[PDB]
């Protein structure tokens, strides 16, 4: 069973793309292949929730209670990390959370980069361009989410400090005084790092897939399977819990 | 020529040697915590978890600046 | 490029918006209600054991505003009584007083019965003196005048 | 695509996978949560369960004790009523053995007037015999009844 | 030239340096943590693992890397 | 001839290779001192990010000097 | 010119540094633990086996890439 | 020809992989001897502040070399 | 050319350093068990010898790889 | 050529690499010395004004090459 | 050209980091644990032996590499 | 061409870092013991001055070769 | 060409860092062990000796062959 | 503030030469380092007869430094060895003594900017003050008289039994016997390449710093080299008491 | 003036060298002197004084010696002043046995005297009874019958 | 040069040999001759002392001959205490037999000397005893003479 890729050659890692690419031509913006999915998300997170919402029952069961014990579980993580900002910023951050991790969860389907339109369509004329391309492996998702945390992250610090916050410090003068713009600069550059970490996790993830597809499809690639289906889960709440944090500390 | 291929391999091989000891020691640091005391898992947690992101800020500012290179 | 960035940030946030009151502040309101109503039912049970507790102070309070309703009620009933007979009692005595009062009051028979000079005793002590006393032949005058001053 | 085919049967293996790994113990956490939630619902609508009625039993119980009060006073008041004529009909008969034993004693008394009258006359008499006879003897007879008794060998 | 696969090598062989000690270290404390008072086994157990899970991603990165440029 | 290509990944390699291993010395001996101490949190809290802050300062000192030279 | 002789012996060297120092920490760290107590026995040997699996994995990776451009 | 550019990138991050680790374990000694006392606040900060000057004067050295690259 | 000698070379380097401290370290752990306690040194060194076979396998993989380069 | 200038900044590198982890070092343990018990101050301090001494002259071996290689 | 002399370089160089830091940690641990266990010093004695008989049969076979370079 | 220049400037400074962190864990291991027994100052000092000694010899190793190489 | 001295530089540089890590490493564990056994000097400075005797000969092989080409 | 501003005396001036020699005019041309290993003898001669000439209890000035130095080096060889404290006492006291006074001699004014001549023309101005312990043909002379001494009074007293750590049959103590024959081999090689290079290097330091800056730079650059020099000759006596310590044993 | 500028940095150093040379050699080396001297000196000093005083303490016995007169000499004085004391105290009974000399010779002195004049009155009256029952006799008795008639 | 140098060294070393080995004594002269200072110093304690206890034999040297000296000449004195204390109260109580035999012979020549007294107070008596005054038939002194005896 070693030497299937003999007898089924997957074919050469056709996929190689870093960027989103229009799937459907529209009168205005052009759709792209990584907006799809993030509608598609988009719908499929709306319909579980009004499905768990639907009935809205005292007592938790079934998909209620699986919704009820996972937004209990952030809820106390958030409590423990910062206690007068929690219900302030739980919303977003379990968004961005959840509809990450399910765009991860969306990217391992079957043809999300082998499924697609063209332009078996590399025989035709017209290029075999993929579809179901992953939202975070669109760079443009990933910038928007983060400048949206990080709008969100220093209105919400010169709300709480004031003009404080506004300076934020950097008036020492002294040990400090050469500090202030290195926090300056540090908590200017962190957003980039989080779209840029969210671009890199997804974007390899799938770029194994295809190379392991490619080598051996059979046997050996359901490990790396567990480790992306381990890394994204854990990527996302990191990332939602380091927007929690950033918070913390921007207050703070 | 492939030398920006060179190029691209030296920056993510570079920042793979980055953060790598960086987080071993950081989970084991909190290991370490834990074993100690896990009153105060959710404290000791956080300030991981953000040294840790910050390990992979850097790992992944290599990574895209090695993809900037190459394209 | 960059128009592409923004528009894709308003279907982030308007999910986000969307689920809010959607969702996110029912099913936390529910997990709000939940806790505080368990810690209300904490209370509760508090509350059920100071009152049971309550209850036998209360049952006790009465109980212990019983028995000296009836105890104030029987001691002026008491002393009502007792006053009573002590003036019956001084009454008893006192009328008692009076009977003895016409016993000497009628002990005047005596002095009326004694009133037998000549009946008796002027003929009781010749025949127990001269008839006994003295021999049967006495001869002197002026015996009943000498025994008359005597009995006088 | 080829790769579509491989990628369905690739991620269909990690299901099976995951349908007897994780399958069972995720459920068990999921189990005795909603277990958890219930059974503190069914603490919450137990405790609220005699919260009222113990309230009831005490009501019950303060009017058992206002019911306790209201009997226990109940029949003080013929207590109150039954030591209160004892007590003046104790005084009553005491009363009559006070005046039947001053009679009795008057009655006693007259006894002992007689009594001492007679003992009266029976002073008078030894003395009335004692002065009288004194002068008889002093105006004769001193020798002749003296004489007498001289003979009564 | 084939300075391509000496980039490729390179590349991969410094992606392997970085967790290659970082989970030796990582299990490193974990072992020690767990050897005293072995009661927070499930709580040490998931966070070597999200640790490792962290490790190998870079290796990860570094091995996907190597390949595209090995195309 | 893209020497600059090389040029910028050697330069954000080896600038992240320091403050990768910097803040897991650095919040590593944190996490040690919180774990024997919580009590502390706050000055321990101030140190660890007035270090980190201090590391990444070269950090960003190699990125710009890799912005730079890339353009 | 030979560039894949060089290409494959950087290949093995690299693939062989990091599993190199991995390995003799994870099962020192066994080491210890057991030899403080040894209540503990086979199942921190799981966690070691665990972690030198772990990171033979990113040795093979650099034998079977260097056997690659070998052949 | 750019060598003055690989010869700057060079010394940035070789001036920052030295100092960082510097830094690193200055504030990791400094935390972990807060936490075995914090009443020597003062000397630890002072003689924490000399080494972090050190790191950061061999750090500065690296950046006007690289200054005078451009020069 | 003569790629094949300094290949060889430089094989042998970089797979000599990983092993040397490797065992190192797990003959260090070894000791630090042995000097624990006695009693327990049958399992100490049947996994010291587990730790050497398991880095032997590296250091002739260097060796048969140098082997073959060299031929 | 230029290749002066390459000489001189990895000169100055190489010349910060070594004491830029030697200063820590030092004064990190007399940061842990200190804190273990704070009453042979002055004894210590002059250790470590050895140790700095030393390493800074390192720094400055380097530096003084550095600068005789721009001659 | 003179490749046989880098083949040289880095046949001597190389590959004697790595036993150079062993032989280091090898004969530190032994002595921490024969002062913390003076009374199984004979064992202590053959382990560091063996330990080190292995980590220099490494370092001699890049000793033997460098004799046949050397011709 | 320039390098000898470049050969001066490695020698000079490759050669550096073993030292560097060597006088650097020397003088914190001199410093632990310092302050853990205070009487024991004579030999703790002799034995590590020998040790900055040796370390310092092979620093001065590498620049007396690298100045071979100038003149 | 002075290709033979970026060679010796190299081998030398490479020769040095080899034995600096390792004997303070050695100087450690044995200061140290003087310091919490101070009745056993005379045995575990002879194993330091020893120690850094078996260390050094790498580093002498390797400037003594750089002399061997410096001729 | 104190700016140097010395650009008149920032002269082009780096040169440097391990190898150096006197005028020699007769046999064997004698160096400028064996003038200068000659003056060190002198001066500890001096020295010697002035702390000898006057020898009474409650040493003071001179005699109480003297006294007070010999103690402490013995006391510091009683801390490692009793029973070889005074064998090779006068040795090693000797030794350092002479590396001491040499390396503070290369330190002196003028030292380096003597030319024998033979400025401002084309005479090759070779530098009359050159420390001995800079030059390797005295540096190779006592590392190879420490060598003969430890092997001299290790098979004093081993018998066979010196060479019985190599050349051993019993496995691995064989295996062991060769690489610790060939370190203990290679060691007065490695005290020559230290004691020549330290003060070259020092040497070195002085002369290529002073050309950058001639003013209110070295000095505490001179204080690390003095320090430094105080370190190697006092290092040299210790480690080959150490190693003909753990010769005997 | 390659040797000027070493000759003006090589006197700055040495000047500096000043600021802590008499710290590190100054105080040192007075340490060194004084701790060997006061170690010397006080040391040896006691001993030599003692050497000699060996002799002197050898006359400490001969201190004792006068020492040894001296309470010999109160000995003869203790033995003396008790001794005179002894022979007086007892002296004083010598004359004790005077003073009862006279006083056991006093009696013999006036018991003889007043001895014989109580025998020689009894003497007298039986003297006197042999005459008088001579003269009685002569005289005869009926002259004395008369005397007996004086009062009968 | 090499071989050279190498015989400086040596010739220095052993130029120095006489040279240390003088400081070595010089030392060891400071190092000895005082191992003794620590033996005489405890020496002389022990006859110091010694001395010291010397006075104190002497001491009761003195005090055992104190007490019995002086009770010896004491008790010597004492026992001829009662000698002459006796001897003299012999001579005491000799001394009333010579006087009460010598006060009863002149006594008895005290009745000789009032012999003549005696009868003429005998005569007196015994006559007025037989009668007042003159007696009749009295005879007092012809009775007295009858039996007069001494």
């Amino acid at each position: 069973s070693i030497a299937s890729r003999f007898f089924l050659y997957t074919g050469p890692p056709h996929v190689e793309v870093a960027a989103e690419v229009i799937f459907d031509g529209i009168p205005g913006f052009p759709i792209t292949n990584s907006f799809v999915v993030a509608i598609i998300i988009d719908i499929f997170v709306i319909a579980l929730a009004v499905a768990a919402t639907r009935n809205l029952q005292m007592v938790p069961r079934g998909l209620q209670n699986v919704m009820e014990f996972i937004l209990e579980s952030l809820y106390n993580l958030f409590r423990n990390i910062n206690a007068k900002y929690v219900a302030t910023a739980f919303p977003l951050v379990a968004t961005i959370f959840l509809f990450v991790l399910f765009g991860n969860w969306f990217g391992l389907l079957p043809g999300v980069g082998s499924i697609g339109v063209c332009h078996t369509c590399a025989a035709q004329g017209k290029k075999l361009v993929p579809l179901f391309r992953a939202p975070a492996a669109d760079l443009n998702f990933t910038f928007a989410i983060a400048v949206i945390s990080f709008v969100f992250i220093e209105y919400w610090g010169f709300r709480a400090l004031g003009p404080g916050y506004l300076k934020k410090f950097f008036n020492t003068n002294g040990i400090m005084s050469f500090v202030g713009i290195i926090e300056f600069i540090s908590e200017l550059v962190k957003p980039f790092a989080l779209a840029f970490r969210l671009f890199g996790n997804i974007f390899a993830g799938e770029v194994l897939l295809v190379v392991m597809a490619f080598l051996v499809p059979l046997l050996l690639p359901l490990p790396f399977y567990g480790f992306e289906v381990f890394v994204g889960f854990i990527q996302a709440l990191i990332f939602a819990l380091l927007t929690y944090a950033f918070l913390n500390i921007a207050v703070t | 020529e492939g030398l920006n291929l060179v190029a691209t391999a030296l920056a993510v091989g570079l920042g793979a040697i980055g953060p790598g000891v960086g987080i071993g020691i950081i989970v084991s640091g909190a290991v370490q915590a834990i074993g100690r005391n896990p009153e105060i898992e959710n404290r000791v947690v956080t300030y991981m978890f953000i040294g840790i992101a910050f390990t992979e800020a850097l790992a992944i500012f290599g990574l895209v600046i090695a993809f900037l290179i190459g394209f | 490029n960059p128009t592409l960035f923004i528009a894709q940030l308003i279907n982030f946030l308007l999910l986000i918006f969307i689920l809010r009151a959607l969702l996110y502040r029912p099913v936390m309101n529910l997990l709000n209600e939940r806790t505080r109503r368990i810690e209300e039912s904490v209370r509760d049970a508090e509350k059920v054991r100071e009152q049971l507790a309550n209850a036998r102070r209360d049952y006790e309070a009465e109980i212990a505003r019983a028995r000296q309703e009836a105890a104030k009620i029987v001691a002026q009933a008491q002393e009502r009584a007792k006053q009573q007979e002590a003036e019956i009692i001084a009454q008893a005595r006192r009328e008692a007083e009076r009977l003895k009062e016409e016993a000497r009051a009628q002990a005047e028979q005596e002095r009326i019965r004694m009133l037998s000079e000549a009946k008796s005793q002027i003929a009781d002590l010749v025949t127990l003196t001269a008839s006994r006393v003295l021999g049967a032949e006495l001869q002197a005058r002026g015996h009943d005048a000498l025994i008359a001053e005597s009995l006088a």
